[PDB]
């Protein structure tokens, strides 16, 4: 396929808890000084998410290919804009209409085309010694691009392309969604200043833009870059320096939250309905502080542990070839009568011996007939 | 469920909903009617006691 | 050693029953294969016997209430109590194998490979009684003697029903032996042949014994084939 | 235009940022089937659509009536999935002059059946096989399984139900975002502090236009008050926000 | 049928605290079974106090030491 | 009683490819798979050559194959040899772990050397005459193609009464067999002068003339 990469010390992962993230503006309805709730793909409070290590200074460059579950929340605690790419696709063999989002050194390129892919595509920048120059040297993303469907190129701008190491100074919050095929992006830059796993606090989420794609997304990938300098042995397949990065990924669930808005109509307080018994009580009466008392809730429900089928031992087959075009049938005034019982009947088997013209089952849909016992 | 697909059975489900909601509104009305009847009676019994 | 052997052959009359058997040797029938293919020469075939033990609902809608059969795993032999045998079941069966999916032969795939068979047995359900075969020694002629290769044998004629098995010299003569299948007479009788091409110098000096065996009638005839000694 | 794709590899086209019309559809070719599900054809130019997607293919007339949002069938179950809440239009028209050869059409292919079920807006790129019950065959031109792709037999000597109908479905949404695909009605001057009728991208009504007092993100179109009616509107051209009273 | 029983919540208000108690009515289950049902989140005591929230079966709760 | 359609008569030149089929119905098109093809030299238990249609039998020459689509079939028998004139069947499912298969495609390999039918005629034995019976045992071996009609000449007279001939059965040397019998009485055996058995094999005739015992 393509080149491989080595010296990867793949260490066991660590589960870390979250604090009050994943609350955005759901739709167009501007709401000021009024509480509201909706049933949509959201993020629960206090969830045990998985964090992948990316510090090289060590020797870790991990980007697993996770299937695209409905709803994705992303939170990157960056310091030098390490994450630049995302890929969407199912087969990655220049036949699937794959989508590449890249924060290129000049533009922000969003390309929906037939790219042929390798095992672990990535990006790499080489740092010269005589001059402090940063420029995109290795672009190991796709092998061929024959069929295309969408192209967007952002404005030509320049970034610093830092290669520094230290503490996390920026937080990028993204939402990856799939509604009717669309791809809504909710981007938020946050001036954070810590060294390690996500801190507490909460703020509203600002949607960025809805990419009007309509292609299937079943698998996805978040991409990374690398640094090349004198510290490397002198090659790219084994010599590589990543840096230090941290990102969090969370699958979204069909949740519901009550939202608080001020006179300026801004998301300030959000509360759940199904996180503890108190949450439903708070969002039932459409307030935050409720007076001392007791209030009606839902009732306990039991999910069926099994779903069994109980039919009698019947093996006989209903003869329908004799019913449909066997040798000869009678007239209408002396209408031909046939009795059928004690056998299995089907409707999908009616489209083999002869193609029919009119087929109308009065009151009964043709799809359910095998599910009832006549 | 076993009798039609969701699209066309939806209209029968609507009649089921309408009849049962109206049965509830009649029942709740009558319940509060007898509650109001017992209201004055209970104040009457409190006055006697 | 590993072989499927059919046994328990006898005469069946309308209204009677018989216990057939397929015995595996080498491999125990507890965790092995048994497929009963029923063959009638010249036409299509059918796999019928539905006995996979555990005794649950698995049967074919053609022999309901007719073929009853039992299981005996530790003895490495299965018995077939084929009850209510119909006279239109003239066929020699074979117990065979298959392939599934579990072991090293399939890790990804489907299976279904009948690969090891039996030799079959010869059981005839006939309304009429069995008759002993008639063995007539077909002697060599002058042309056979002068031709270098003498042709001799013993015709098995007018036996009902089947079978008749012909061997030469109790297994001491194998080269040149060729057995010609039985003929279906208009009256229902059968007649087969067995000819061995022998050296012409061995006529008279070497004894030619043909063993004719008929198991349902339990008749064994050790017929001598002699030249024309007028 | 010149040639369209098959149904299993359905042709996708993206249309936005232009004016659309329905009365202009009756000039280049006279159509046969034209059914806009849920939407009357007379009102389409009066609403302002977003993200027009065209799915184009060619099928036999024996399955044209089957393509509809919510039924079953050979093609409706295993080749494409029309959503039940979906709002759009379907147009089918016969094409004998280009999709009907004297020796028959063999270039195009069609998949009658598929292994598993479908999801909305899905294209399959696998030649995997249809095979009786369970435990697949994987298929290489033999009997009692089913390779998905067969070829058509369109000749001019075939029947009416055996004619090649080009089918194109137009898909869109409404009342969800600032649109740009709306039509040939011309705008006019903007009047403030008066009780007048108004129109913004198909959204009509009557009220008073007043000045707003809040910062809004530059991708919001309409705000709804507690009564769920529109009380804030972004100007289509000056991009100023006006309150509705 | 299966789902048969009432679910009840008790609170002294958000101004007091955030801890609550969970009550079920028709269940045979910090357990405390009553005629009203089985309650968790309230240590039953042998003391005597005037009722403030009606819980049922002559039992009441409070936010006390 | 359950029987499915197969092409009984199939033939192909050596080194060519032939296609073998066996019929099913629409209840067999969705997603099953169970087809294993047979091989029978007539008169004995079958032989396995193809199973798991597009995959590998353990020990089998890889010249044979199978191919699978719709109502369009192949057991693709390629690289035909002189030993392929054998019977063939398939296997198939019938629902709920049940089974059924087809009606015995019979392959005949052409481009083989034609051999004259070796005929041996045996008169009845002396003690058979003592048994008041007479049987003319005509034995035809090593003939191909097997289209033989046994004729009897009782002093240049075609006799059809009492004539019984077997069906052609495959022999060891890629040819067929025949064993015909004429059942007569000793009165009719010693009345005629000579007795000839003839065959008509692809136009060729091989006659054997025998005579009753001189003494």
């Amino acid at each position: 396929q393509c080149v491989n990469l080595t010296t990867r010390t793949q260490l066991p992962p660590a589960y870390t808890n979250s604090f009050t993230r994943g609350v955005y503006y759901p739709d167009k309805v501007f709401r000021s000084s009024v509480l509201h709730s909706t049933q949509d793909l959201f993020l629960p409070f206090f969830s045990n998410v998985t964090w992948f290590h990316a510090i090289h200074v060590t020797k870790r460059f991990d980007n697993p290919v996770l299937p695209f579950n409905d709803g994705v929340y992303f939170a990157s605690t960056e310091k030098s804009n390490i994450i630049r790419g995302w890929i969407f696709g199912t087969t990655l063999d220049s036949k699937t209409q794959s989508l590449l989002i890249v924060n290129n050194a000049t533009n922000v390129v969003i390309k929906v085309c037939e790219f042929q892919f390798c095992n672990d595509p990535f990006l790499g920048v080489y740092y010269h010694k005589n001059n402090k120059s940063w420029m995109e040297s290795e672009f190991r993303v796709y092998s061929s691009a024959n069929n295309c469907t969408f192209e967007y190129v952002s404005q030509p701008f320049l970034m610093d392309l830092e290669g520094k190491q230290g503490n996390f100074k920026n937080l990028r919050e993204f939402v990856f969604k799939n509604i009717d095929g669309y791809f809504k992006i909710y981007s938020k830059h946050t001036p954070i200043n810590l060294v390690r796993d996500l801190p507490q606090g909460f703020s509203a989420l600002e949607p960025l833009v809805d990419l009007p794609i309509g292609i299937n997304i079943t698998r996805f990938q978040t991409l990374l870059a690398l640094h090349r300098s004198y510290l490397t042995p002198g090659d790219s397949s084994s010599g590589w320096t990543a840096g230090a990065a941290a990102y969090y990924v969370g699958y979204l669930q069909p949740r519901t939250f009550l939202l608080k808005y001020n006179e300026n109509g801004t998301i300030t307080d959000a509360v759940d309905c199904a996180l503890d018994p108190l949450s439903e009580t708070k969002c039932t009466l459409k307030s935050f502080t409720v007076e001392k008392g007791i209030y009606q809730t839902s009732n306990f429900r039991v999910q069926p542990t099994e779903s069994i089928v109980r039919f009698p031992n019947i093996t006989n087959l209903c003869p329908f070839g004799e019913v449909f075009n066997a040798t000869r049938f009678a007239s209408v005034y002396a209408w031909n009568r046939k009795r059928i019982s004690n056998c299995v009947a089907d409707y999908s088997v009616l489209y083999n011996s002869a193609s029919f013209s009119t087929f109308k089952c009065y009151g009964v849909s043709p799809t359910k007939l095998n599910d009832l016992c006549f | 469920l076993s009798r039609l697909d969701p699209p066309e059975a939806e209209v029968q489900i609507d009649r089921l909903i309408t009849g049962r909601l109206q049965s509830l509104q009649t029942y709740v009305t009558q319940q509060l009617i007898r509650a109001a009847e017992i209201r004055a009676s209970a104040n009457l019994a409190a006055t006697k006691m | 050693e590993v072989q499927l052997v059919e046994s328990g052959g006898g005469l069946v009359q309308p209204g009677g029953s018989l216990r057939l058997s397929c015995a595996a040797s080498g491999f125990t029938v507890s965790s092995n294969y048994m497929s009963w293919v029923r063959q009638a020469p010249g036409k299509g075939l059918e796999w019928v016997s539905a006995i996979y033990s555990g005794d649950s609902t698995y049967y074919a809608d053609s022999v309901k209430g007719r073929f009853t059969i039992s299981r005996h795993n530790p003895k490495n032999t299965l018995y077939l109590q084929m009850n209510s045998l119909r006279a239109e079941d003239t066929a020699v069966y074979y117990c065979a194998r298959l392939v599934g999916a579990l072991t090293n032969i399939v890790v990804s795939g489907d299976g279904g490979a009948f690969d090891i068979w039996g030799q079959g047995t010869m059981v005839t359900v006939s309304s009429a009684s069995t008759k002993g075969p008639s063995v007539f020694p077909l002697a060599p002629s002058s042309k056979s003697t002068s031709g270098g290769t003498a042709a001799l044998g013993c015709l098995v004629k007018d036996y009902f029903p089947e079978p008749v098995t012909v061997s030469w010299n109790s297994g001491a003569l194998t080269s040149g032996v060729h057995t010609f299948p039985a003929v279906l007479q208009s009256s229902g009788l059968y007649s087969l042949s067995s000819v061995v091409t022998v050296p012409s110098s061995s006529l008279g000096t070497q004894t030619y014994i043909c063993n004719v065996n008929h198991k349902p009638s339990n008749t064994k005839v050790d017929k001598r084939v002699e030249p024309k000694s007028c | 235009a010149t040639r369209f794709a098959s149904v299993y590899a359905w042709n996708r086209k993206r249309i936005s940022n232009c004016v659309a019309d329905y009365s202009v559809l009756y000039n280049s070719a006279s159509f046969s089937t034209f059914k806009c599900y849920g939407v009357s054809p007379t009102k389409l130019n009066d609403l302002c659509f977003t993200n027009v997607y065209a799915d184009s293919f060619v099928i036999r007339g024996d399955e044209v009536r089957q393509i509809a949002p919510g039924q079953t069938g050979k093609i409706a179950d295993y080749n494409y999935k029309l959503p039940d809440d979906f709002t759009g239009c379907v147009i089918a028209w016969n094409s004998n002059n280009l999709d009907s050869k004297v020796g028959g059409n063999y270039n195009y292919l069609y998949r009658l059946f598929r292994k598993s079920n479908l999801k909305p807006f899905e294209r399959d790129i696998s030649t995997e096989i249809y095979q009786a019950g369970s435990t697949p065959c994987n298929g290489v031109e033999g009997f009692n399984c089913y390779f998905p792709l067969q070829s058509y037999g369109f000749q001019p000597t075939n029947g009416v139900g055996y004619q090649p109908y080009r089918v194109v479905v137009l898909s869109f949404e409404l009342l969800h975002a600032p649109a740009t695909v709306c039509g040939p009605k011309k705008s006019t001057n903007l009047v403030k502090n008066k009780c007048v009728n108004f129109n913004f991208n198909g959204l009509t009504g009557t009220g008073v236009l007043t000045e707003s007092n809040k910062k809004f993100l530059p991708f919001q179109q309409f705000g709804r008050d507690i009564a769920d009616t529109t009380d804030a509107v972004r100007d289509p051209q000056t991009l100023e926000i006006l309150d509705i009273t | 049928p299966c789902s048969f029983g009432g679910v009840s919540v008790i609170t002294p208000g958000t101004n007091t605290s955030n801890q609550v108690a969970v009550l079920y009515q028709d269940v045979n289950c910090n357990v405390f079974q009553t005629r009203a049902g089985c309650l968790i989140g309230a240590e039953h005591v042998n003391n005597s106090y005037e009722c403030d929230i009606p819980i049922g079966a002559g039992i009441c709760a409070s936010y006390q030491t | 009683s359950y029987e499915l359609t197969q092409p009984a008569s199939v033939s192909g030149s050596p080194g060519q490819s032939i296609t073998i089929s066996c019929t099913g119905t629409s209840s067999d098109v969705g997603s099953y798979n169970l087809v294993s093809w047979y091989q029978q030299h007539p008169g004995k238990a079958p032989k396995l050559m193809i199973y798991e249609v597009s995959k590998r039998p353990s020990g089998v020459s890889n010249r044979f194959s199978g191919s699978k689509s719709g109502n369009t079939a192949s057991l693709t028998i390629s690289g035909l040899q002189a030993e392929d004139e054998v019977d063939y069947y398939c296997c198939s499912y019938a629902g709920s772990s049940t089974w059924v298969f087809g009606g015995g495609t019979k392959l005949t390999v052409l481009s083989q050397p034609k051999a004259a039918p070796s005929v041996t005629l045996f008169p009845p034995s002396s003690e058979e005459l003592q048994a008041n019976k007479a049987t003319l045992v005509c034995l035809i071996s090593d003939f191909y193609p097997g289209a033989v009609t046994v004729a009897w000449k009782a002093d240049s007279s075609p006799v059809k009464a009492g004539v019984e001939t077997t069906t052609p059965s495959k022999q060891s040397n890629n040819k067929y067999a025949a064993s015909s019998y004429l059942s007569l009485t000793p009165e009719q055996w010693k009345s005629h002068r000579s007795y000839s058995c003839q065959v008509t094999h692809e136009g060729s005739t091989v006659e054997k003339t025998v005579a009753p015992t001189e003494c």
